[PDB]
């Protein structure tokens, strides 16, 4: 046989899982933190093991 | 140890890719 | 950062010896040289692999952003 | 001689005019195109 | 006169060895080259007075 | 034959940029020499530049 | 900032003349000299006096549902996905600017890199002046390649002249293979005896399990290091009998063999390789631009012009200074020279 | 039938054999040195030596010059066969020692 | 001289073969088997599951080095080549983690896999005869315990350390049967692949294929394959008394002994000797000792990375040299 | 200081001597066709082609080269006067040409 | 130069031509220009070509010649203690060429008890590989370290060291291969003589031959520097202290 291949935001300090609705804010909802980071992509990323 | 594996196992990986 | 899997010069696996080296140093404390020799790190390249490693990943993990 | 990277040889070019002596070679270079090194990046037609 | 006896000689044969048999040369070393480069040495044959920098 | 051939070949060729060649031949050595006058330790002569 | 390379001080392969270094392939494979560069790009979605502002909407798809190639790693929000690779030409910030700063013209941030990067961080925030702020961190792993610069704490810097297979390297009785080979010719004129003492002290330290000291006016005495070396079976002066990796025979000279701390410098050839055939020109002078970022050309200055004149190459002068720099077909009146 | 592996270099070849350069692709010092040693053990061979012209190319030029007895091609063939026989001897000794221990 | 490599205080002498016709008027040492056959010897000092120590006696340096080079860079082995990250939220970058996984040696027998053909599209290139699939799914959580505050992160977090043993073999197709009796595991299960904190997760799978150490070091099957010429110590004149003890202290502990009675020093074990030529700096044994190395006596030490036995590695190296000689002989010479 | 002063003397002397070139009548002239040297160096010899010490021919090396290239143990050595007769047969056409 | 397309990202050059450029492979960057017209291209390769510019125009002395490791390898090969059997000699000649040059093996210097060639014969074959090569070189040169012969009346090649080079018919009869005979600034140089007698192509062939030979020879021979090379002897300690 063969073998084939194989918008959440994060609060910078409280690490909460944010989902920013259409034009709401750029602030965390649990604490007032204004820094949000994109979560890692859900799709496959392939690397050479070298 | 002291037992041959080359005799009993056919070396496939040694063929030129 | 984290201990390299293999010695740069030899290719000998040293990534499975970091923790045993740390426990040799801490539990029933040994000198660094005898701890390295007890792990089979005979050649000086494999010796320096463990002797000179700076475990920076532990310091990096203090800033874990996904708490 | 000077050794030149293939990456900079694929962008640095010489404007070789087609004659009766090198037409086959330049045809092969055009077929190769701009992405494999023994190739060519541009063609300037005689009447254009 | 001249006080060349008070200068640092060395053991080098000047390029003009086919004219005079000089095995000595007053010298001083200056690093007129970059910090990555080494130092440069200057020479002056005592048999003919011919100067040259061996770098 | 060798000596005459070498002498004939040694003649300056017409069209030579001999002025530019001389300028570079006199100026390139002028880049390896210090602006300050450095003398051997013990000469004690007049400090002619 | 560095690594303790196994170093054999010997002439080897002829690619190590003039400061150049011989690096071991398969030491690079195992992670020696492996580094990465992280680069941030900052864009602000600025509000305007017309109550309009920039937006980061986008990620248009093709009819099969897959994003177009320009938007392969862009995410639904219009900002590149963390972990995804960006090749040259792809957009990772799809910023649209109003045309009356209702209608938006595209001003996306496009990756212009000879080698691909990976988006490792996308930060969305605001500044103190209530304005959107997008920061994207692009990381890029870097293999030590030919022309990358290294140094050894003693002013002995150099680029990688050659990368050689491990089996081509000289080896000792235990099979130890140098990570780096440095030319002995760099020593006699530079007089870095401290580097030799560092090699011996580091060898004694690795064999003894103790980090040694090379402190100014002090440090670990050379005789104690030689005692450690002898007591462990090595030559007192750190010179080992090696075998040739390519002939297998004993090298006729003993080779200075031991660990030396080597720093990889920030000057990698990947950021220096530049080549322009044709492209951007400064309109004022109609000459090629000035920088590797703007794809500028190399300036043939007065000194190079003088060298070409001294060669007597009139046609090359013409080709370099008019034909390939600025050749304008002007109309001149023969009556009045205007 | 590999027509790209070994190539006679006609520019570096004498009339009526006895001197030739062979270009061998995908080979390096490993085969070059062993083959050179074995060929040099041939009494008719007066010159054996290989070179890897450039590290960037998986290539090997081996030079053979003989006396009038045989040709460079025959010397190369004899050397290759003798290398095989040497490898057989080593394999047999190693196998019998492994079995015995 | 005469087969002995000269170990002097400043130089090494007599390092070349000198065993060919044309070395001298006696055109001896011309090649023939049944001379090499009777001369050549193999002495296996020790054999282990991963380390072999054996002697190749009366063989040429070029042949022995060919074996060493082939062992290092031409014996194929299986290593991870492509890593597919479904999720990696650890502090270690994906490229770094992929490189570490590739460096992990796998206890999978070569010749049980087929070389990947590079001329195939990525969706038909990987087959069950070509590839081993290794999965890795680790998630960190806070330990539901109450130990001493801020202890070591082993009873403080769950799965804080990712080890090579967490790489799970995922049989594909007929691999469910062929590998049933020998499941693929890392040769060193306790390699520290990653360290990670609560909320961090690594989810990947890796495709492991045959490869060559010359291509990438991860494919090299020996942690070091090497040899050394057998040392030779010649005591030219008797050394006795305190001079004998001084002479004995210049060699590794068990190299040369002191006779009881006769009281003279004697060479007890030159195989134990590392050639530091420490005797050659003392001027009192300058005329009393000659240091050498037997040029055609090779003490091979082959230590396996873990995938195959060192005896198999050496036999494969000899086979590879023979096979390349055979293939070259069969190849037609092109003009 | 040397790095800062590189490209100054060469540039100045270049501005001075740019246009001096050897003419086809063996004169060094400006670009205004004015004579600077009626003959270059008063010799007409290129410094690049001087094998000797600012002289065109290395007599000793040339003599040894001729002796070795024409060496023949089965050849008769000339008398001292016959050597000069050959020398004056070759030189003297050229000497009386001037 | 003539372009040679290579896989890496650097402008590589032969170290022999580093001296005119004043380059030292330590991060140095150099500019490469491609002439676009036929006339400019011909002018470039015929007036500014490396082979046509082996001599500096300021003095006529050679400026493209052996650099450090090439000089050291040549000196070690031609050292009076260098003797090579037939196999080693032929391997040296194959490395000297690209394994594509015919060599007429001369009679060995030593015929009893063993057929041994000296390194000076190796360099003679470097100068003139076979009879079809026209390079016949005759040369008298002083090495930079020349101690005079034992007597005033004794000739120059009888130096107590190998300080005087004699080449007669492309055969090196005495003297080591030195900087003064293979490097820059000397008009008694081997490459200078080859140039002035047989052409830039012959001189460049000899220089390439030497460069390849040294690049392959030094690594397999072994040349190293260590702390013991700069450690003073015990007697020097007392002598220096009292002095
Ligand atoms: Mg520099
Ligand atoms: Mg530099
Ligand atoms: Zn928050
Ligand atoms: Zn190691
Ligand atoms: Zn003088
Ligand atoms: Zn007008």
């Amino acid at each position: 046989x063969x073998x084939x291949x194989x918008l959440k935001y994060i609060c910078a300090e409280c690490s909460s899982k944010l989902s920013l609705s259409r034009t709401d804010a750029v602030r965390c909802k649990d604490c007032g933190h204004r820094i949000l980071l994109k979560a890692r992509t859900k799709r496959l990323v392939q690397f050479e093991a070298r | 140890v002291s037992r041959d594996t080359w005799n009993t196992k056919n070396m496939r990986s040694l063929e030129p890719p | 950062m984290i201990v390299p899997v293999r010695c740069f010069s030899c290719g000998k696996v040293v990534g499975d010896k970091w923790e045993s080296y740390l426990n040799l140093l801490q539990e029933d404390e040994l000198d660094e040289g005898t701890a390295l020799s007890r792990l089979g790190l005979k050649r000086y390249c494999c010796r320096r692999m463990i002797l000179t490693h700076v475990d920076l990943i532990e310091k990096f993990l203090r800033y874990n952003p996904l708490e | 001689e000077v050794a030149v990277p293939d990456r900079v040889a694929k962008v640095l070019t010489y404007p070789e005019k087609v004659t009766r002596y090198n037409r086959h070679k330049l045809q092969e270079l055009i077929v190769n195109g701009p992405n494999v090194h023994p190739g060519a990046n541009y063609l300037l037609k005689r009447n254009e | 006169g001249g006080g060349w006896d008070n200068v640092d000689q060395t053991k080098t044969q000047c390029p003009n060895y086919d004219t005079c048999g000089g095995e000595s040369a007053y010298f001083f070393q200056l690093q007129i080259r970059s910090a990555d480069e080494p130092m440069t040495t200057f020479y002056k044959c005592v048999n003919c007075g011919h100067r040259w920098k061996e770098n | 034959e060798i000596a005459l051939f070498k002498y004939r070949k040694a003649r300056l060729e017409p069209g030579t940029a001999i002025g530019a060649i001389g300028a570079q031949s006199i100026g390139e050595p002028g880049t390896q020499m210090t602006l300050k006058t450095f003398h051997f330790a013990g000469v004690a002569s007049m400090n002619v530049t | 900032a560095g690594q303790n390379a196994t170093v054999a001080v010997m002439s080897y392969s002829g690619y190590d003349i003039e400061d150049a270094l011989v690096l071991n392939k398969s030491s690079i494979d195992r992670g020696f000299g492996r580094c990465e560069t992280r680069r941030k790009t900052t864009t602000v979605l600025k509000r305007y006096a017309n109550h309009t502002q920039d937006i980061i909407g986008g990620m248009r798809v093709d009819e099969n549902g897959d994003p177009i190639w320009q938007h392969q790693s862009l995410g639904p929000d219009g900002l590149g996905e963390v972990g995804m690779k960006v090749q040259s030409g792809q957009i990772y910030i799809n910023k649209s600017v109003p045309t009356n700063s209702t209608q938006y013209r595209e001003a996306p941030v496009i990756y212009r890199g000879p080698e691909p990067s990976h988006i490792d961080q996308v930060m969305m925030s605001v500044s103190d002046n209530d304005q959107a702020l997008i920061k994207v961190l692009l990381r890029q792993n870097r293999r030590p390649e030919l022309g990358d610069k290294f140094s050894s704490r003693h002013g002995q810097k150099g680029v990688c002249g050659i990368i050689v297979k491990q089996e081509d390297m000289p080896f000792n009785d235990q099979g130890i293979v140098p990570d780096i080979i440095m030319n002995p010719h760099g020593f006699p004129s530079r007089m870095t005896v401290g580097k030799m003492i560092e090699l011996i002290s580091g060898k004694a330290g690795v064999l003894n399990g103790t980090l040694e000291y090379g402190t100014c006016f002090g440090g670990s005495k050379l005789e104690d290091m030689s005692k450690i070396l002898v007591d462990q079976g090595f030559n007192y002066s750190g010179k080992d009998m090696l075998y040739s990796g390519i002939t297998g025979e004993c090298l006729q000279a003993y080779i200075f063999f031991g660990p030396i701390y080597y720093q990889k410098l920030k000057h990698m050839v990947l950021d220096k390789m530049h080549a322009r055939a044709r492209g951007p020109r400064a309109v004022l002078t109609r000459q090629p631009t000035e920088g590797r970022s703007r794809d500028g050309g190399l300036r043939l200055g007065e000194m190079e012009r003088d060298c070409v004149i001294a060669y007597g190459a009139s046609q090359l002068l013409l080709e370099r200074l008019m034909i390939s720099s600025d050749a304008f077909e002007v109309d001149v009146c023969d009556k009045c020279g205007l | 039938p590999d027509r790209e592996k070994i190539k006679l270099l006609t520019q570096a070849t004498s009339e009526d054999g006895t001197s030739a350069s062979f270009q061998i692709v995908e080979e390096d010092h490993t085969l070059g040195n062993a083959l050179r040693y074995v060929i040099m053990k041939n009494p008719d061979v007066e010159f054996c030596g290989y070179s890897i012209p450039h590290p960037s190319e998986n290539l090997l030029n081996i030079r053979i010059q003989t006396y009038g007895e045989t040709t460079a091609v025959d010397a190369l063939q004899k050397g290759l066969k003798d290398l095989m026989d040497l490898c057989d001897v080593v394999e047999s000794k190693f196998t019998e020692k492994i079995k015995s221990m | 001289m005469s087969n002995i490599v000269g170990i002097e205080y400043n130089r090494v002498t007599n390092t070349t073969s000198t065993d060919f016709p044309g070395f001298s008027k006696d055109a001896e040492n011309e090649w023939n088997v049944e001379k090499f056959k009777k001369d050549f010897e193999v002495n296996i000092s020790s054999l282990d599951a991963r380390e072999a120590n054996f002697d190749l006696i009366n063989i040429d340096t070029s042949i022995a080095n060919a074996f060493r080079r082939i062992m290092i860079s031409e014996v194929p082995s299986v290593a991870a080549e492509y890593v597919y990250f479904f999720n990696n939220t650890s502090v270690i970058q994906d490229e770094v983690l992929a490189h570490r996984i590739g460096l992990v040696p796998l206890k999978v027998d070569p010749d049980m896999l087929t070389w990947v053909d590079s001329n195939l599209p990525d969706d038909e290139k990987f087959t069950d005869e070509n590839t081993i699939v290794l999965s890795l799914n680790v998630k960190c959580t806070r330990n539901p315990d109450a130990p001493k505050g801020s202890t070591d992160p082993k009873e403080l977090y769950n799965n804080a350390h990712v080890y090579a043993r967490d790489l799970k073999f995922e049989p594909q197709g007929r691999q469910s049967t062929t590998f049933a009796d020998c499941p693929v595991v890392p040769a060193d299960p306790d390699i520290l692949l990653a360290k990670l904190r609560p909320g961090q997760e690594i989810s990947l799978k890796a495709h492991c294929i045959l490869g060559i150490g010359g291509d990438h070091a991860k494919f090299s099957p020996v942690s070091t394959a090497s040899y050394r010429l057998l040392p030779q110590i010649n005591i030219l004149q008797p050394i006795k008394g305190e001079s004998a003890r001084r002479f004995q202290k210049c060699f590794p502990p068990g190299v040369i002994g002191i006779d009881e009675g006769s009281d003279e020093a004697y060479v007890k074990d030159a195989r134990k000797d590392t050639v530091s030529r420490e005797v050659l700096r003392y001027e009192e044994f300058a005329d009393k000792v000659k240091l050498g190395r037997v040029r055609n006596h090779f003490i091979f030490n082959v230590e396996s990375a873990g995938a195959m036995t060192p005896e198999e590695i050496f036999f494969k190296s000899v086979r590879i040299l023979k096979n390349k000689a055979e293939y070259l002989k069969n190849c037609p010479i092109t003009q | 200081v040397k790095t800062a002063e590189t490209g100054y003397m060469s540039r100045r002397l270049m501005k001075s001597l740019e246009d001096l070139s050897c003419q086809y009548d063996n004169t060094v002239r400006t670009s205004a066709n004015g004579i600077v040297q009626f003959t270059y160096g008063g010799d007409g010899l290129d410094p690049l082609e001087m094998e000797g010490n600012a002289q065109p021919v290395n007599f000793n090396r040339s003599w040894d080269h001729a002796y070795n290239i024409t060496f023949n143990n089965q050849d008769k050595g000339l008398l001292p006067y016959a050597i000069m007769e050959t020398a004056n047969e070759i030189l003297g056409p050229l000497e009386e040409r001037l | 130069h003539y372009a040679k397309i290579r896989p890496w990202r650097t402008f590589r050059l032969n170290e022999c031509v580093c001296t005119p450029y004043n380059a030292d492979f330590d991060g140095d960057e150099m500019n490469l220009h491609v002439p676009q017209t036929e006339e400019a291209r011909a002018e470039a390769i015929n007036l500014m070509g490396v082979k046509n510019n082996l001599l500096t125009p300021k003095s006529g002395e050679p400026i493209i010649a052996a650099t450090q490791d090439f000089i050291t390898g040549s000196y070690l090969i031609s050292h009076k203690d260098s003797f090579y059997d037939r196999a080693t000699l032929t391997q040296l000649l194959s490395m000297m060429s690209d394994g594509i040059e015919h060599f007429d093996i001369p009679p060995p210097a030593i015929m009893k008890p063993y057929y041994l060639w000296t390194g000076k014969q190796v360099f003679s074959l470097l100068i003139k590989p076979n009879h079809n090569s026209p390079v016949v070189i005759n040369l008298d040169a002083k090495n930079k370290v020349f101690v005079p012969p034992k007597s005033k009346s004794l000739p120059n090649e009888m130096s107590q060291n190998d300080g005087f080079v004699i080449i007669r018919g492309s055969q090196i009869l005495s003297g080591v291969m030195d900087k003064s005979v293979l490097g820059d600034g000397k008009k008694h140089s081997v490459f200078y003589t080859i140039l002035r007698d047989y052409g830039p192509q012959e001189a460049a062939n000899a220089m390439n031959r030497m460069a390849k030979l040294c690049a392959r020879f030094l690594g397999n021979r072994g040349f190293s520097i260590g702390i013991n090379d700069v450690t003073p002897a015990d007697d020097l300690k007392q002598k220096k202290e009292e002095l």
